């Protein structure tokens, strides 16, 4: 039903309209590509204002009605699990393949035939990346070169001031939760938190789970060396409901009667801690003044008002379980850790709970200090792709020199392989070469230099001067050959940029119609 | 058009795109002869670029038989002065047009 | 003042028949480019905002819902095509509308519609007799094992694809998956699951029923996976500690009653866990999530539980283990419990996956997709589904014909020579009947990006040399033999295709006046 007022777009004009809608997204993000890329202003629906150049964050905040424009956004969820940095470079590359495809549609070439040309030329570019790739950690596991690589990725963000200290933390964090030989690193085991105040140089590496909550009483012991952890959903006191107790006291007769029953419940549960051998008691709610009075005499520190999701994160990291009631307590459900401390921040009353294992563990949490919440939020994303860079080096240590040296070297091989295909797909291979040149071209344009004179100059150097690929300096450094500048991106990332961009172009060309009913 | 593409790769600066555009504009002559001969203009030019890469100038378009065959065997030949004067005179006109910023009427 | 119709819209004669012909071409236009394995896709969005992307002709026609009365006729014929055969809805819709295009100029010349009906009835009857003569039954031919022929037919349909390099390995898995079935073949039995990561050679063929097992919750290092003869229970009950469905809220002023209410809320959950243990069900498959507290119970009882299982995987499990889906834990008994020979939790892909083995009532299996991304697997999912259809139809009907427009050209040549031998008005109509059968091989060339004119002209001259099996090749551009290339389709499917196309064409022509009662 609802056939009237149904938006329909079909024919050859439908493909040119889809490309135009796709170029609107590519032309928007191509200015933010690279470390010198301009920022974007974000106005939230609630009135908040934030400024970031991160491409994955922009695509999440862009609200686009057009269907093909929505497909470009769904690609970010797939790439962020791998690269998380050059995600913008894929959207720019996807827009270049479609922009050059518009010239081919005027010649009468079928769209499926064009998509076959990109797939054929993609395998040539991927194969060329394997020959020019060099290794680092091959056959020898070392942390010295691994730290220097992460120092460059953080240079493109606002954390570029403290960038050197945060590199050693991400290295020891990934190696702790997983071994490089295992080549399996889960992002769910790594958490990142932060709080306003301090500086980015105060970032520390704590092995365990950390949440911001205070102790039940300030005089409780601040250091627990032995590992005993009681994690319950109920506080230690006479049982109280989850909302409001509302005790009914008619007169002093009911006061003295119920107080004795409460007094029996006061000493019962507090002394129950020592019966199970537990030391630290983690309860979802707080304690009364009488409950904390018995803990000081028995030296039993505890944490109050623990959040709902915080209970699950503590039991997993410390190796404990969630205990609904004190009747099920046992020795196996106790959590373990090396040290428990309470570290405050300046004069602030936060006093975040610190759980330290005093050894290696399978989960770590990085905490960040800073004077602005927006800078800390961008510092969280600064470590996100940094963990991916380290993870990619663990999976495959072969790397290809970035800064545009990779994309330019591939088009030289693809352009030569084009004359070996006596068929109409030859044009698609030539258009695929000019599309790879766009990513290194947008780097020079964002640096305030002539794009064309910089691109053609590097081409002559790779063909004549030296066979190894040479890059473009967008930071206004001494000269080219980023190998000395130590700007390097992983090989796995280079293979995904070409593979994911080919998927998007192939899906957009094969869709000749978009249907949807209107408001009746 | 095939050899100027290789020379465009060895050069540097703006001459890379300018010479390449001059080479791609040379394919309009064979694309027109294939259209009047009842063939596919896009597919015929593609096959000739491969035959000229591996082979020699012999490959071409035969309008009498309506297909790609040996031009020398079909008794089709033209003197060299016609092709040389075609590139020289056309270039001087294109360069003259690009040098004109504005026209002014006098009296 | 006094009007007969009073807003009633009705028309008859030639213009009413011409208006219906133009309406049928609009329906065939939407499914026109979707014909063939390499055909382009379509994108349809409903009122909810979600987009449906596929080239399936049966799915597109269901979402259109055209209000034109003559358009609803061709839509209803596609529904009858599924019950009789199950495929070819795109071919029937595209071919039936082609006959109306050829006889359209003859209608404007004053030809009576009844004579047109006489032509489509006679010509279709002769086409059925010609198909039965050409159809050759291939069973023991050349003393080749039938498994070898089924693999060669699968590699042809999977050629020039992403798996075209690995199609030699996947051809064995598709044939083996069909051989694991019973004598009654059904496409809805075999399931297909996708797993990200790993190469194409990592794809596993599971004889039992496997599911993604999205369950992320706790309970690890317990619940031994190996069970010799477990009791498989199907329950939609939610075992979560604090759940949206089952809770307990009681407001009392008594402090001693609070200990019982908190225990009573845990008692209801403990009772639901005990009723499962009361029946002795080792494997617990839940559709709703299961809390961490319920996982520790079964862990100490030497029983396994997994939640967050889709409903379709539970229905495939019901037909597998032999039990039935029970909503609550109260009616759980040995009648709804299943049995499997081997149950093991596999780490393949790094995710936790569960599957059965050797279920007595299981007619179904599960295939695992392994690729670089999701789009590689989703397209391969249907690509392998088409390969299963070829192997399934080859076993059921052993008498086939050459596909790819090969049989369409012979019926066009045979009826072209017979039309000359029938003096009358039947000559021009049957001559147009043969030309309309050539739209099927023409759309295959346009959807493949080839040149339809050069292929069809050289193909037509080739049938004049006597070869009846030659047709269009979708991979390489050339005229090839589809019989030696092992592109086969059942003869009864093609007969029902011409019968449904001729019936839908004669019905639209037989319609004269359109009467609409205002209401």
């Amino acid at each position: 039903k609802d056939q009237d007022r149904k938006s329909r777009l079909m024919g050859l004009e439908a493909l040119k309209s889809h490309i135009m809608a796709a170029k609107a997204v590519a032309n928007t993000m191509r200015t933010s590509l690279g470390p010198n890329g301009l920022d974007k202003m974000m106005v939230d629906k609630d009135g908040d204002v934030t400024v970031t150049n991160d491409g994955a964050t922009i695509l999440s905040m862009m609200d686009v009605d057009h269907q093909i424009a929505k497909l470009m956004v769904e690609l970010s969820k797939s790439q962020d699990d791998e690269i998380g940095d050059g995600t913008t470079g894929v959207v720019v590359l996807a827009g270049a393949l479609l922009e050059e495809a518009e010239q081919l549609l005027d010649r009468g070439i079928h769209p499926i035939r064009i998509a076959d040309g990109y797939e054929q030329a993609a395998r040539v570019a991927i194969e060329h990346l394997d020959k020019i790739s060099d290794s680092v950690l091959v056959d020898i596991k070392d942390t010295e070169p691994l730290i220097q690589t992460a120092k460059t990725t953080l240079g493109s963000k606002v954390v570029n001031s403290c960038h050197r200290q945060m590199a050693e933390i991400a290295v020891n964090a990934v190696l702790t939760v997983a071994d490089m030989e295992r080549r399996d690193v889960d992002f769910e085991l790594i958490k990142v938190e932060g709080k306003v105040g301090g500086r980015l140089e105060d970032t520390k590496l704590i092995k365990g789970v950390i949440v911001d909550k205070d102790f039940s009483h300030p005089q409780m012991p601040k250091k627990v060396e032995d590992a005993k952890i009681a994690i319950l959903t109920c506080p230690f006191e006479p049982p109280k409901p989850k909302t409001k107790h509302k005790l009914d006291v008619t007169s002093v007769e009911d006061y003295k009667a119920l107080q004795k029953y409460e007094k029996e419940k006061f000493e019962e549960m507090i002394q129950q801690i020592k019966e199970t051998g537990a030391n630290l008691a983690i309860c979802q709610w707080g304690f009364d003044d009488e409950a904390n009075h018995l803990l000081l005499q028995n030296n039993l520190p505890a944490v109050r008002w623990v959040g709902g999701p915080e209970i699950e994160l503590i039991a997993i990291a410390t190796g404990g379980r969630i205990v609904p009631r004190f009747s099920e307590l046992t020795a196996e459900k106790l959590g373990f850790a090396g040290l428990v401390q309470e570290i405050s921040f300046g004069t602030t009353k936060d006093k975040m709970l610190v759980i330290e294992q005093c050894k290696n563990s399978r989960a770590v949490t990085i905490f960040i200090r800073g004077g602005n919440k927006m800078i800390i939020e961008e510092a969280k994303r600064s470590l996100h792709d940094a963990l991916c860079v380290i993870r990619n080096l663990i999976r495959d240590n072969r790397v290809v020199y970035g800064g545009g040296a990779a994309e330019i070297s591939c088009a030289l091989a693809v352009s030569q392989e084009a004359d070996k295909c006596p068929t109409l797909e030859q044009y698609a291979m030539r258009a695929f070469a000019d599309a790879l040149e766009v990513i290194p071209m947008a780097l020079s344009e964002n640096s305030g230099m002539n794009p064309i004179q910089t691109m053609t100059e590097v081409r002559a150097r790779q063909v004549k001067e030296m066979n190894p690929a040479l890059g473009i300096d967008c930071l206004h450094k001494g000269t080219n050959d980023m190998k000395q500048q130590h700007v390097i991106e992983t090989l796995i990332g280079k293979k995904q940029q070409i593979s994911l961009a080919t998927q998007m172009v192939r899906m957009i060309l094969k869709i000749d119609d978009i249907r949807k009913p209107g408001e009746s | 058009a095939l050899r100027l593409t290789e020379y465009s790769r060895t050069l540097s600066g703006m001459e890379s795109y300018c010479v390449r555009a001059f080479a791609d504009a040379m394919e309009v002559i064979p694309s027109t002869l294939a259209e009047n001969a009842g063939l596919n203009p896009i597919s015929t030019v593609t096959e000739l670029r491969n035959r000229h890469a591996q082979g020699e100038k012999t490959a071409g378009i035969n309008v009498r038989k309506g297909g790609i065959s040996n031009i020398l065997e079909e008794l089709v030949v033209q003197p060299l002065l016609v092709s040389v004067s075609a590139l020289t005179l056309a270039t001087e006109t294109v360069r003259s047009i690009l040098k004109i910023d504005d026209v002014v009427n006098t009296r | 003042v006094i009007l007969l119709k009073e807003g009633t819209d009705s028309s008859q004669g030639i213009p009413q028949l011409v208006s219906n012909i133009s309406a049928c071409q609009v329906i065939a236009e939407a499914v026109r480019t979707t014909l063939g394995p390499r055909g382009m896709d379509k994108l349809i969005v409903d009122g909810r905002g979600k987009a449906t992307i596929s080239n399936d002709g049966a799915t597109i026609l269901k979402l259109l819902d055209v209000v034109h009365p003559a358009a609803k006729t061709l839509v209803d014929i596609a529904k009858s095509q599924d019950a009789e055969v199950g495929d070819g809805t795109t071919s029937v819709t595209l071919l039936a509308a082609e006959f109306l295009k050829q006889v359209k100029p003859y209608v404007e010349e004053g030809l009576h519609p009844q004579i047109i009906i006489r032509a489509f009835r006679t010509a279709t009857q002769l086409a059925v007799n010609k198909i039965k003569e050409i159809a050759v039954t291939v069973k023991k031919a050349d003393k080749v094992e039938q498994r070898k022929l089924l693999e060669k037919c699968a590699m042809t349909a999977l050629s020039s694809k992403l798996i075209s390099q690995q199609k030699a390995f996947f051809a064995k898995m598709v044939v083996d998956a069909v051989m694991m079935l019973d004598d009654l073949l059904q496409l809805k039995m075999i399931g297909i699951k996708k797993v990200q990561g790993g190469a194409l050679e990592d794809s596993q063929l599971v004889a039992g029923v496997a599911f993604k097992k999205t369950f992320s919750y706790a309970g690890f290092e317990m619940q031994p996976k190996k069970y010799h003869n477990p009791k498989i229970a199907l329950l939609n009950v939610e075992l979560e500690l604090k759940a949206e469905k089952d809770n307990a809220e009681i407001r009392v002023h008594t402090v001693e009653d609070y200990q019982a209410i908190v225990d009573a809320e845990w008692n209801i959950l403990y009772d639901k866990l005990e009723k499962i243990h009361h029946s002795g069900a080792k494997v617990v498959s839940s559709k709703l999530p299961i809390g961490d507290v319920a996982t520790q119970y079964f862990a100490d009882r030497d029983m396994f539980c997994a939640g967050r299982v889709p409903e379709e995987d539970l229905k495939r499990t019901m037909m597998a283990c032999g039990g039935s889906i029970q909503t609550s834990v109260n009616a759980l008994s040995a009648d709804v419990l299943g049995r499997c020979q081997v149950f093991e939790e596999t780490q393949i892909g790094g995710e936790r996956y569960n599957f059965f083995t050797g279920c007595p009532k299981a007619k179904t299996c599960t295939f695992i997709l392994r690729g670089g991304a999701e789009q590689f697997m989703e397209e391969t999912e249907r690509s392998l589904h088409d390969a299963i259809m070829i192997v399934r139809r080859a076993i059921k009907n052993d008498s086939v014909v050459a596909g790819g427009g090969a049989i369409e050209m012979e019926l066009s040549k045979y009826l072209r020579d017979y039309s000359r031998t029938i003096p009358g008005k039947q000559q021009l109509l049957i001559g147009a009947y043969a030309k309309a059968l050539e739209i099927i091989p023409r759309q295959l060339c346009d959807n493949a990006g080839f040149d339809a004119t050069n292929i069809l002209n050289k193909l037509r001259a080739r049938h004049a040399q006597g070869g009846t099996w030659y047709g269009v090749d979708i991979n390489n551009e050339d005229i090839a033999d589809n019989f030696e290339a092992f592109v086969w389709e059942p003869a009864m499917v093609r007969i029902n295709a011409l019968t449904a196309a001729s019936e839908a064409a004669c019905l639209i022509v037989s319609v004269d006046e359109t009467i609409k009662n205002p209401r």
